Parts: structure tokens; C-alpha cells; sequence
RNA sequence: GUAGAAACUGCGAACGGCUCAUUAAAACAGUUAUAGUCUACUUGACAUUUAUAAGGAUAACUACGGAAAAGCUGUAGCUAAUACUUGCAUUAUCCUUUUGGAUAAGUAUUUGUUAGAAGGAAUUAUAACAAAGAAGUAACACGUAAAGUGUGUAUCAAUCGAGUUUCUGACCUAUCAGCUUUUGAUGUUAGGGUAUUGGCCUAACAUGGCUAUGACGGGUAACGGGGAAUUAGAGUUCGAUUCCGGAGAGGGAGCCUGAGAAAUAGCUACCACAUCUAAGGAAGGCAGCAGGCGCGUAAAUUACCCAAUUCUAAAGAAGAGAGGUAGUGACAAGAAAUA
């Protein structure tokens, strides 16, 4: 499939080592593509030797299709991602896996545990 | 208790913020520092909402933790730091210098500023105390307390005050030709030369300033910042140059592009 | 119906249970703090003298050195009182406390000796147990090996390898920073000196 | 070196959230002063009367237990700290006149005697003399220029605020006309107390103060405000409730701590409820979030998440029934099938 590539905004912000554009994708008569293809063309667009330094989200395909907007974002290097990336961020580009799932748990059983009342 | 409010409601937030009435209901407290909460904003939304380089509170702080954020040349850390009326912020890597100035219509803007004119800081004094030895000190709006001040200079004179040496240069008095800046008055943004004062007996004072388009507005005398003498403006104005372009015409000027 | 008798010097305790009401009568009326002979609790206790320093009644509250009555009594407990753990910083509470004063109603006794008799205790007064961890301030470590201000005790530290951390050492970073505080405070009374020197000249 | 359970220490927990009972010149709102005061963290200035570094006093822990238990607890032993406590230069001024002599050393705070950049008015700042006079000026911790930082400290100013405070404003009611004044009511003097002014209180003194311009009473199914409905203009009714200010944490009252509480998911006592119980004794306040009972025409789920905003801290990785998301939801509101 084709599509054209939109890029609005295009800034640069050293105190992140990123760049921040707004990311627009026109595919007339055709459905939500896959963000691989609009990831590699902004590669090449950019020079760009790899895949993962970049993070693809507020992807909204608007009524009757034809044009989804969305935010691009790149990065110094992986170093730079796992630096100033959180962690439900980089579980949904796909890096390493969540912490433990327990959730408010955690603090239910520390409220549970009481203050010298447990030898550890 | 009734102990000292540690939230600020979004809505109760001051209207210079412009905070979305939806991005939940609290607003950053700023933390006690140089300058009044209303007339000073965070450095959160200083680089959040305008400068725009971060979205989230969580980032706004991981760019602050590292010294790359200087105000008056002094690396900050307070996240929620007020940083005044008029002010020299620096990025160091990227080598930026913002100047706090005004807007016409009453806001606060960051103005690009280069490093000869960024060395260059203004400071309005509030008043001057003598202490022992016979020394007076004189305390600016800022919250600075400069010691050793010329004896020419007056309580609502301005002195050049520069960054690293923290020393007095020149001072710049009430004249009919000193070109001023209401602080806080309904008439905030404009610039003007002031017409005349009327000294009234024991309230507030006001005076009446002159534009560059002979409009002639009266605002008290509490709250006017004098930026330099008739020669010209000391600080690099913003781009509206001070000049309080009339609403009705502003529309024509929005409408041809 | 237990007595803990602890030897202060030995540094151990031994735990005796007896259930006889005439084995008590000496320690009768007598408060806490005080010293008994321990004769009538055992045969081989002739001889020693023991200090009754603590204990508890029967529902488990304990003796109070003040309160000199011979029940259960309950008194508002302040911050730094012998009979309280603290919760909040400023808080005081009001608990039941048995008082000083020994009577026929006592689940627990505390009690060290003091004066030693003819016969010997086995486990109490024949082994002893030490200090289980050594001084941490370098002036008192220097006071126990008296070695004084001669070489730092560094090298002279018990080991179990790994050494606890020493304070009030001699380390050349105190004296750096010493110096560098000096030097500072200088630096100070010379630029005041020089701004008062320039502002004296502009007063005209 | 990297860490590190427990514990000591530091800060917060006085924020936030809920509700509107009390509340009638009270609270609130606009407008003033504090020249009558206090003020955590922060910023900016900055300071006076063994030293190649001083002293004890204790946790966690070790060992014996008590009871049914508490966020319960004793003795023996010990160690630390930025927990507690002692304590180690020098500067300025006058004279022959860069330089030599001589002179003197209290910051706040209080008392007595004088002089006296600002404001609007000082008994102001400040300076001089005579008396006192605390609390400190680092015996503490990490390491940035191809000297630095943290923590702590005397005084001043602002910051975040707070307490008092001038003036202007409120629903109905005279089948409420005279109220207050020994028991302070109105003011003077003096003194205590407060952070400060003040009958706030005490002692003496004088008989004063308010009132048909509605005092003093009574009622409100009355928290006040911007705000809502209806509105041609006038107006009338509502406002518990998104935010501000006040109050409360079952009802009074008292108190420690703390800068900040008369706090209440802090304590103390009574009143009314109510839990365990071996019958001795302990422990409690959902008008916080869910949920149950009671009341009632009438009002949701005993869910998930700190991802969004914001707060706390020893301040990135931890927390927050704040808050967000979701569940129920013909409260309302907007668009829009049944051609």
C-alpha cells in the first residue's frame, strides 16, 4: 500500500536529545496501515539507521478514514529511550516486560504489615 | 489545622497560567522564593506549556534534575521555583538566554536574549534599610538584598545590577523621560515614558504615562518597573514592542495574511 | 513465679521457675532497687545477694520504680517514662501499671546479683559473654587499647576481614575541608574589606 | 566499593477529602490598617562575650517471660550518628600624615539618659553612654572546574500565609419598648497575659453605652459569596453542593508535640452508643472512599490504576479510596435510526 506522509512541527529539543513533530498519515480509500511501513518511511525520511529509537502514538483515524493523525517522537539511542522513557511506554514499543502486576497489593499488604511487629 | 494551603486548584490557578479547565483540578503551588505567587510563574509551565520542550510533570522533573537550567547564572532545582517578574534564564548545551518580559495584552513570555544583553539585568528596589555601621542595604523586588548601594540612588530609583560580581552600576530615577512598565495595573504590557505623578496625601499614588501613540493611561505608583531613560529601552523588547495596539484595530491587522 | 537472675559482669541471665509461697517472704514488702539475700530460693543460693530491678504481675503489667503502692494503678505515662513506647512524637497515654511494691501477685521477677556467695551457679557465673561488637568512636576505641594519638587504630580493629566503620577519625578530608572553611571565611573579611574600601570613596 | 532487613535521626502527617449542625453586624463580600503582630521550607545579604578534633546515652540485637490481646511490655550487656552535650583566634577606631604606635571589642532582647536616610505621622533605621542578655558564627556528610555540593545556624527583607482590624452591605417579626450595668456593662489609670493592640483579665476610679433610623428579644425547614432560573425594563425566587472564605469530625471541655492543631484515621475526662473477654482488663469514632443498617418520594460499585494533575519525603524508580479510569445511571444536555 501508498500512502503520504505528513510532518508539522518539526522541532528539536536538546534538553531531551529528541525532535517532536506532529505525524500525519494520508491514506485515502484505504484503512488504518501498520505503523511499520509509516516507521520506515520516516526513517529513510530521516536517515535513520534503526527502527527503535523512534515512539509512534495519538493515533486517531478520524471519521470515514482517509487521514489518521498522531505524534512521532525520536531518540539520541537506546541509552536516551530506557533514560527519559517510562515504563508502560516502552512495554507498548516493545522492549522488556512489566514489573510485577500486583498493583495496589503492594500497599494493602504494607498496610497489613505492621511497625515491630514482624522480626523482618 | 489550619496551617499553610500545600494545593493550588487549577481553576483558582492565576489567569497568566492558562491552564486547561480539563487536565485535572490542581494546579503547581509555586514554592516560596523571590517573588510573589501571582506575579511569578513555575518553571513546570515555564517549559511545559511554553516552551512546550515537555508534556508531563515526570519529564518536566528529569529535565530539571540535571544543572542544564540556569536563572541569574545559578543552576535551580526547586521544580516549582517562582521565577519573577524580570529575570536572565539560560539553557547551557543548547546556549539560550530568555528574558521574562510582558505582553500587550498582560502575560508572560519568554523573549530570546543574547549573552552581552543577557549579563545585563534589571532590578526594581523596594526599599532601602540602614543597619549597623551606618550601611544602608537596599532590598529589589526580586527579594535581593544588595548592600552598599550609591547614595544617589532613591527608593523608587531602578539600579543596573549585574549577574556575577552582584554589584550596582547605574542608577535610574523618576524623571519625566524615564520610560517605565506597569507591573500589575489594568493597563499591563504597555510601555511609556510617563507624563506627571500626582502626589496625593497618603494613598496611593498614581501616575499618568505617555505612549508612543500619545495615549496617556494613570496607574498607581506601586507597581511601575522603570526599564531605562528617554534614550531608548535597556531591555531587548518583545515583539509587540510595548505599544498597546488598540482592540477594535487589532482585528484588521489579524484579518490581512 | 519465675526470677530472672543476671549477672552484670558475666554478662548472662538464668531463668529459675519455682511455685513454693514460702520461698518469697524475704523479697515481701521490699521495693524496687533494693537488695535481699537470695538464700531461701535455692540451697545453693546461700550466700548470694541479689537487686530486684523488675517484673511483672500476673496479667503482665509491669512494676513502675515511682509508683509505690501494691496494685494495679493507672497514671498518665509522659514521653521519656520507663513504661511507655512512643508513637507519635508528643504523644501520652494512660495504661495500668502495677507498683513497686512486691506482693503475693507477681508472673515475673527480674532480679541481678550482686554480691557473690561460696557456692557457684553453673552457666551463671562461671562463663561470661563479651561486649558481641566493639566500640565504634575512635577515641573511645583508643581509650580501650590505650594506644593514644601514637597511630591510627585502623589496624588494630576486631575482625570476625570486614571492620566496622570508624568515627571521629583523622582523615585528611576533615583537614581539607578545615582549611578550605579558613580560607573561605578569609576570602570573606578581605572582600568585605574591599567594598567597604570602595564604597568609602563614592560617598562624595 | 555496590548495596542493604530492623532501628535511631529528619520532614510531612495542621495538606487533601467530606458535610452544612451551629451561625442575624456574627460569618461572608467589597474596602483598610497591622506606625499593634507571628510566620515551616525557599531565595537574597551575612556573625557577637585535645584542635593533625572533646565527652556520655541508647535503639535494633543477644538471653527469660507474663497474659487472650493491644501499634502492650522488665531487667543484664553493648555500640554509633547531621539524636544530646562542652569547646580551639581576630577585627575595627585615633595621631605624626604607603607606613609605626595607641584605643576598644554582646547579635537579637530588656531597662534608664541623649542625638536622630525613609515615610504621612517615629519614641523609625541608626548612633552615643550606663546595666543586664539568650541563640550561633560548622568537633557534620558527598565530590564539580579539561575552588564544588548537601545538611545545620545568629539577624534582616521578600516569598508561602495566618491572627487581629477601619469603613459598607442581611430574611421575617412590636401579639418583642426600652435593653446592658453586683456576675465588665461604658470608659480612665495601673498591672498581668498574649506574638502583638484590646475589659482579654485583674484592682481602683467615673456612670456610663445602645435604642421607633426598630435596640434588646424571638423565628428561619438561614453557612455566606461571587452565582442559578425567570427575565423588555423594573423586579421575584433559589444558592448544601465544581472554586473562595467560615464551621465540624457523636456532644461539650482540656492538653502535649509541633513554625503551623484547642488536630480528633493525636491524646485526656464526662455524657450517649458500641467491640473482645478465660469475668482480670483492653480497645472506638466512615459529616474520607466503597459498602450495610436506620430515615425517607428519593439517590451508584464493598471495582482497577498512580498512566494523566498535584502533594509528601531522606525528592526519578516509593506512596496518595487525593485524583484518574471503569461499573450502575430516560438527573439533566448535544447529535442522530425506524428509510
Amino acid at each position: 500500500d501508498q500512502f503520504t506522509i505528513r510532518v508539522k512541527k518539526y522541532m528539536s529539543n536538546p534538553l531531551l536529545r529528541r525532535k517532536q513533530f506532529a505525524l500525519e498519515i494520508l491514506h485515502p480509500n484505504k484503512g488504518s496501515v501498520a505503523k511499520k511501513e509509516v516507521k520506515e518511511r520516516l526513517a529513510k525520511m530521516y536517515k535513520l539507521n534503526n527502527v527503535n529509537t523512534i515512539v509512534l502514538f495519538g493515533f486517531k483515524t478520524l471519521f470515514g478514514g482517509g487521514r489518521t493523525k498522531g505524534f512521532g517522537l525520536i531518540y539520541k539511542n537506546v541509552d536516551a529511550v530506557k533514560k527519559f522513557e517510562k515504563k508502560y511506554r516502552l512495554v507498548r514499543e516493545g522492549l522488556i516486560d512489566k514489573e510485577t502486576k500486583a498493583g495496589r497489593r503492594a500497599s494493602k499488604e504494607l498496610k497489613n504489615r505492621r511497625k515491630k511487629v514482624r522480626g523482618t | 489545622g489550619k496551617g499553610i494551603k500545600k494545593h493550588l486548584k487549577r481553576v483558582n490557578a492565576p489567569s497568566h497560567w492558562m491552564l486547561n479547565k480539563m487536565g485535572g483540578q490542581y494546579a503547581p503551588k509555586t514554592s516560596s522564593g523571590p517573588h510573589k505567587l501571582l506575579e511569578s510563574i513555575p518553571l513546570v509551565i515555564l517549559l511545559r506549556n511554553r516552551l512546550k520542550y515537555a508534556l508531563t510533570f515526570d519529564e518536566v522533573k528529569m529535565i530539571l534534575i540535571q544543572k542544564i537550567v540556569k536563572v541569574d547564572n545559578k543552576v535551580r532545582t526547586d521544580c516549582t521555583f517562582p521565577v519573577g517578574l524580570m529575570d536572565v534564564i539560560h539553557i547551557t548545551k543548547s546556549n539560550e538566554y530568555f528574558r521574562l518580559l510582558y505582553d500587550i495584552k498582560g502575560r508572560f513570555v519568554p523573549h530570546r536574549i543574547t549573552n552581552e544583553e543577557s549579563k545585563y539585568k534589571l532590578c526594581k528596589v523596594k526599599k532601602i534599610l540602614l543597619r549597623k555601621g551606618r550601611l544602608s542595604i537596599a532590598v529589589t523586588h526580586d527579594g535581593r538584598s544588595i548592600p552598599y548601594i550609591h547614595p544617589d540612588v532613591k527608593v523608587n530609583d531602578t539600579v543596573r545590577l549585574d549577574l556575577e560580581t552582584g554589584k550596582v552600576l547605574e542608577h535610574l530615577k523618576f524623571q519625566v523621560g524615564s520610560l517605565v512598565m506597569v507591573t500589575a495595573g489594568h493597563s499591563v504590557g504597555r510601555v511609556g515614558v510617563i507624563s506627571s505623578i500626582d502626589k496625593n496625601m497618603g494613598t496611593y499614588d498614581i501616575i499618568h504615562v505617555k505612549d508612543s501613540r500619545n495615549k496617556v493611561f494613570a496607574t498607581r505608583l506601586s507597581n511601575v518597573f522603570v526599564i531605562g531613560d528617554n534614550t531608548k529601552p535597556y531591555i531587548s523588547l518583545p515583539r509587540e514592542k510595548g505599544i498597546k495596539l488598540d482592540i477594535i484595530e487589532e482585528r484588521r491587522n489579524r484579518l490581512k495574511a | 513465679m519465675k526470677l530472672n537472675i543476671s549477672n552484670p559482669l558475666n554478662n548472662v541471665q538464668k531463668s529459675i521457675e519455682i511455685d513454693d509461697e514460702k520461698k518469697l517472704l524475704p523479697f515481701m514488702e521490699k521495693r524496687i532497687g533494693n537488695a535481699v539475700p537470695g538464700d531461701s530460693i535455692g540451697e545453693e543460693f546461700t550466700g548470694y545477694v541479689f537487686r530486684i530491678t523488675g517484673g511483672n504481675d500476673k496479667q503482665g503489667f509491669p512494676m513502675i520504680q515511682g509508683v509505690l503502692t501494691n496494685n494495679r494503678v493507672r497514671l498518665l505515662f509522659k514521653k521519656g517514662m520507663k513504661c511507655y513506647r512512643p508513637r507519635k512524637k508528643g504523644e501520652r497515654k494512660r495504661k495500668s501499671v502495677r507498683g513497686c511494691i512486691v506482693g503475693q501477685d507477681l508472673s515475673a521477677l527480674n532480679l541481678t546479683l550482686v554480691k557473690k556467695g561460696v557456692n557457684e551457679i553453673p552457666g551463671l557465673t562461671d562463663k561470661a559473654v563479651g561486649k558481641k561488637l566493639g566500640p565504634k568512636r575512635a577515641s573511645k576505641i583508643r581509650k580501650l587499647f590505650n594506644l593514644d594519638k601514637s597511630d591510627d587504630v585502623r589496624k588494630y580493629v576486631i575482625g570476625r576481614f570486614i571492620k566496622p566503620k570508624i568515627q571521629r577519625l583523622v582523615t585528611e578530608k576533615r583537614l581539607l575541608r578545615k582549611r578550605n572553611l579558613l580560607q573561605a571565611k578569609e576570602k570573606r573579611r578581605l572582600e568585605k574589606k574591599q567594598q567597604l574600601k570602595e564604597y568609602k570613596q563614592l560617598l562624595n
